Protein backbone atom coordinates (compact mmCIF):
# COMPACT_ATOMS: atom_id res chain seq x y z
CA UNK A 1 0.00 0.00 0.00
CA UNK A 2 2.64 2.81 0.95
CA UNK A 3 4.38 2.04 -2.51
CA UNK A 4 1.86 2.16 -4.78
CA UNK A 5 0.52 5.91 -6.12
CA UNK A 6 -3.11 6.16 -5.62
CA UNK A 7 -5.19 6.98 -8.29
CA UNK A 8 -8.02 9.81 -7.82
CA UNK A 9 -11.16 9.32 -8.78
CA UNK A 10 -12.15 11.68 -11.98
CA UNK A 11 -13.95 15.29 -12.10
CA UNK A 12 -17.12 15.51 -14.30
CA UNK A 13 -16.83 18.30 -16.33
CA UNK A 14 -20.16 20.70 -16.59
CA UNK A 15 -21.13 23.10 -19.29
CA UNK A 16 -22.73 26.32 -17.33
CA UNK A 17 -21.73 29.32 -15.46
CA UNK A 18 -21.80 31.33 -12.49
CA UNK A 19 -22.04 34.75 -12.40
CA UNK A 20 -20.66 37.22 -10.05
CA UNK A 21 -22.49 40.68 -10.79
CA UNK A 22 -20.95 43.65 -8.68
CA UNK A 23 -21.61 46.56 -10.73
CA UNK A 24 -19.44 48.22 -7.55
CA UNK A 25 -16.51 46.98 -9.06
CA UNK A 26 -14.80 49.33 -12.01
CA UNK A 27 -14.15 46.29 -14.66
CA UNK A 28 -15.52 42.90 -15.42
CA UNK A 29 -13.83 39.67 -15.50
CA UNK A 30 -14.82 36.89 -17.54
CA UNK A 31 -13.64 33.63 -18.24
CA UNK A 32 -14.34 30.76 -20.49
CA UNK A 33 -13.45 27.51 -21.22
CA UNK A 34 -14.00 23.67 -22.43
CA UNK A 35 -12.49 20.92 -21.38
CA UNK A 36 -9.02 20.01 -22.37
CA UNK A 37 -7.51 16.21 -22.36
CA UNK A 38 -5.27 16.32 -19.10
CA UNK A 39 -1.41 16.18 -19.23
CA UNK A 40 -0.71 13.04 -21.16
CA UNK A 41 -2.16 13.66 -24.23
CA UNK A 42 -0.40 14.78 -27.03
CA UNK A 43 -2.71 17.06 -28.49
CA UNK A 44 -2.00 19.40 -25.91
CA UNK A 45 1.03 20.13 -27.96
CA UNK A 46 -1.66 21.51 -31.28
CA UNK A 47 -3.80 23.17 -28.39
CA UNK A 48 -1.10 25.19 -27.22
CA UNK A 49 -0.26 25.95 -30.90
CA UNK A 50 -3.85 26.92 -31.10
CA UNK A 51 -3.40 29.64 -28.63
CA UNK A 52 -0.69 30.89 -29.51
CA UNK A 53 -2.32 31.96 -32.66
CA UNK A 54 -4.90 34.11 -30.27
CA UNK A 55 -2.36 34.83 -28.24
CA UNK A 56 -2.59 37.32 -25.73
CA UNK A 57 -2.64 41.22 -24.56
CA UNK A 58 -3.00 44.19 -22.33
CA UNK A 59 -3.14 47.75 -23.25
CA UNK A 60 0.70 48.28 -22.69
CA UNK A 61 1.98 46.06 -25.85
CA UNK A 62 3.73 48.42 -27.73
CA UNK A 63 2.78 46.90 -31.16
CA UNK A 64 -0.94 48.59 -30.94
CA UNK A 65 -2.85 48.31 -34.00
CA UNK A 66 -0.55 46.05 -35.71
CA UNK A 67 -0.35 42.99 -33.44
CA UNK A 68 -0.22 39.73 -35.46
CA UNK A 69 -3.30 38.18 -33.11
CA UNK A 70 -6.63 38.97 -34.65
CA UNK A 71 -8.24 39.51 -31.24
CA UNK A 72 -5.67 42.15 -30.11
CA UNK A 73 -6.17 43.92 -33.12
CA UNK A 74 -9.83 43.87 -32.73
CA UNK A 75 -9.13 44.89 -29.19
CA UNK A 76 -6.51 47.44 -30.07
CA UNK A 77 -9.57 49.13 -33.29
CA UNK A 78 -12.53 48.49 -30.96
CA UNK A 79 -10.71 49.60 -27.46
CA UNK A 80 -12.32 45.94 -26.39
CA UNK A 81 -10.76 45.45 -23.14
CA UNK A 82 -7.87 45.60 -21.23
CA UNK A 83 -6.14 42.52 -21.16
CA UNK A 84 -7.05 38.69 -22.19
CA UNK A 85 -5.19 35.88 -21.94
CA UNK A 86 -5.58 32.16 -23.31
CA UNK A 87 -4.80 29.11 -21.33
CA UNK A 88 -4.54 25.52 -21.75
CA UNK A 89 -4.42 24.53 -17.75
CA UNK A 90 -3.63 20.53 -17.69
CA UNK A 91 -4.33 18.36 -15.06
CA UNK A 92 -3.72 14.28 -14.86
CA UNK A 93 -7.23 13.18 -16.03
CA UNK A 94 -8.28 16.39 -17.32
CA UNK A 95 -7.77 20.12 -17.60
CA UNK A 96 -9.43 23.28 -18.95
CA UNK A 97 -9.01 25.15 -22.21
CA UNK A 98 -10.07 28.50 -22.82
CA UNK A 99 -9.55 32.75 -22.42
CA UNK A 100 -10.21 35.57 -19.92
CA UNK A 101 -10.28 38.96 -20.52
CA UNK A 102 -11.19 42.25 -18.16
CA UNK A 103 -13.17 44.99 -20.07
CA UNK A 104 -15.14 48.00 -19.54
CA UNK A 105 -18.80 47.35 -18.00
CA UNK A 106 -20.09 48.53 -21.55
CA UNK A 107 -17.27 46.38 -23.99
CA UNK A 108 -17.83 42.83 -22.41
CA UNK A 109 -20.33 41.92 -25.45
CA UNK A 110 -18.45 42.93 -28.05
CA UNK A 111 -15.31 41.57 -26.47
CA UNK A 112 -16.95 38.35 -26.51
CA UNK B 1 -27.65 50.14 -26.22
CA UNK B 2 -30.19 48.70 -23.85
CA UNK B 3 -27.71 46.01 -22.15
CA UNK B 4 -25.46 47.66 -19.52
CA UNK B 5 -27.51 50.93 -18.63
CA UNK B 6 -30.67 48.94 -16.78
CA UNK B 7 -30.03 48.79 -13.20
CA UNK B 8 -27.25 49.06 -10.48
CA UNK B 9 -26.90 45.56 -8.70
CA UNK B 10 -24.63 44.33 -6.39
CA UNK B 11 -23.82 41.11 -4.46
CA UNK B 12 -26.02 38.77 -6.51
CA UNK B 13 -24.53 35.29 -8.06
CA UNK B 14 -26.13 33.15 -10.14
CA UNK B 15 -25.91 29.83 -11.24
CA UNK B 16 -27.09 27.77 -13.84
CA UNK B 17 -26.41 24.64 -16.30
CA UNK B 18 -25.90 24.54 -20.11
CA UNK B 19 -29.47 23.04 -21.71
CA UNK B 20 -27.61 19.58 -22.74
CA UNK B 21 -26.71 19.18 -18.81
CA UNK B 22 -29.91 19.05 -17.79
CA UNK B 23 -33.86 17.97 -18.52
CA UNK B 24 -36.56 19.52 -20.46
CA UNK B 25 -39.52 18.70 -18.67
CA UNK B 26 -37.71 17.91 -14.76
CA UNK B 27 -40.06 16.19 -12.42
CA UNK B 28 -43.29 16.42 -13.88
CA UNK B 29 -44.81 14.86 -10.72
CA UNK B 30 -42.69 16.05 -7.49
CA UNK B 31 -42.71 19.32 -8.62
CA UNK B 32 -44.79 20.17 -11.83
CA UNK B 33 -48.33 19.24 -11.39
CA UNK B 34 -48.36 19.80 -7.95
CA UNK B 35 -47.77 23.25 -8.47
CA UNK B 36 -50.27 22.84 -11.56
CA UNK B 37 -52.95 22.34 -9.15
CA UNK B 38 -51.50 24.69 -6.49
CA UNK B 39 -52.50 27.50 -9.01
CA UNK B 40 -55.31 26.31 -10.00
CA UNK B 41 -56.93 26.15 -6.54
CA UNK B 42 -55.38 29.90 -5.55
CA UNK B 43 -57.20 31.49 -8.63
CA UNK B 44 -60.99 29.39 -9.07
CA UNK B 45 -62.93 31.11 -6.47
CA UNK B 46 -61.50 34.41 -7.91
CA UNK B 47 -62.38 33.66 -11.76
CA UNK B 48 -64.94 30.61 -11.50
CA UNK B 49 -67.54 32.64 -9.67
CA UNK B 50 -68.79 35.63 -11.72
CA UNK B 51 -68.63 33.17 -14.94
CA UNK B 52 -70.97 30.74 -12.91
CA UNK B 53 -73.22 33.77 -12.55
CA UNK B 54 -72.93 34.44 -16.48
CA UNK B 55 -74.36 30.69 -16.74
CA UNK B 56 -77.31 30.85 -14.42
CA UNK B 57 -78.70 34.56 -16.04
CA UNK B 58 -77.91 32.84 -19.41
CA UNK B 59 -80.04 29.80 -18.17
CA UNK B 60 -82.73 31.97 -16.71
CA UNK B 61 -83.08 34.19 -19.58
CA UNK B 62 -82.85 31.49 -22.23
CA UNK B 63 -85.67 29.49 -20.45
CA UNK B 64 -87.85 31.88 -19.96
CA UNK B 65 -88.01 33.39 -23.44
CA UNK B 66 -89.15 30.28 -24.37
CA UNK B 67 -91.39 29.92 -21.59
CA UNK B 68 -93.30 32.93 -22.82
CA UNK B 69 -93.52 31.39 -26.64
CA UNK B 70 -95.76 28.84 -24.79
CA UNK B 71 -99.80 29.41 -24.44
CA UNK B 72 -101.40 29.94 -21.09
CA UNK B 73 -104.17 27.95 -20.90
CA UNK B 74 -106.06 29.80 -19.07
CA UNK B 75 -106.83 32.22 -22.10
CA UNK B 76 -109.00 29.69 -23.46
CA UNK B 77 -110.79 28.84 -20.55
CA UNK B 78 -113.82 30.23 -21.51
CA UNK B 79 -113.85 30.27 -25.02
CA UNK B 80 -116.39 27.51 -26.00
Amino acid sequence: KEDAVPILPRCRFTGSEIRARDDALPVAHVALAVEGPGWADPDNVVLHVANAIIGRYDRTFGGGKHLSSRLAALAVEHKLCHSFQTFNTSYSDTGLFGFHFVADPLSIDDMM
Amino acid sequence: IHFGNLARVRHIITYSLSPFEQRAIPNIFSDALPNVWRRFSSQVFKVAPPFLGAYLLYSWGTQEFERLKRKNPADYENDQ
